[PDB]
């Protein structure tokens, strides 16, 4: 049996978010808090649609992971060590599909991987330039006005 | 590239 916890983050009303970005309105959305297992760590993701004029990350989708205080925290090791696979799923036709993803190794020396003293860790870990918005028109990443972001954690 | 720590 597999051991990794996998969360599927459904971001709906995406067309609206894209419209805002195109009108130079900031877009930053947090995923609901989710667990990597039972017992497991509690995390949430933070996704940005950077402004079209954003210096150093114009028109880019940014994606980060943040640790949160979870109910199983007393039974887990700290700081967190392991890998986190972030994927924006291709919802294209039956034939071969090509998702957009990155895999990151946790850096135990960073505060992002410690348990926060408040519900959501201020410090997160991720990619400022995860995927360019232009990539969204290259494949069917948006389906039924929804974007699918997959987060797989391996301890 | 490599991921980075980012504060929000």
């Amino acid at each position: 049996q597999q051991c990794n916890g996998i969360y599927i983050w459904k971001i709906g009303n995406f067309g609206m978010h894209l419209k805002c970005q195109e009108e130079e309105k900031p877009v930053v959305i947090h995923s609901p808090g989710f667990y990597t297992g039972k017992p497991g760590y509690k995390l949430c993701m933070r996704l940005h649609l950077q402004l079209p004029t954003a210096q150093r990350c114009a028109n880019y989708i940014s994606l980060f992971v943040h640790t949160m205080q979870g109910e199983y925290d007393s039974h887990l090791p700290w700081p967190f060590q392991g890998t986190i696979r972030l994927t924006i799923l291709d919802q294209s036709e039956a034939p071969v599909r090509q998702n957009h993803e990155e895999i990151m190794d946790a850096k135990p020396e960073l505060l992002a991987f410690q348990r926060p003293t408040i519900p959501r860790n201020p410090k997160g870990f991720g990619y400022v330039t995860f995927m360019h918005l232009e990539a969204l028109r290259q494949r069917t990443f948006i389906k039924d006005d929804t974007l699918l972001v997959r987060c797989e954690v391996s301890t | 590239q490599m991921p980075t720590e980012d504060e929000y």
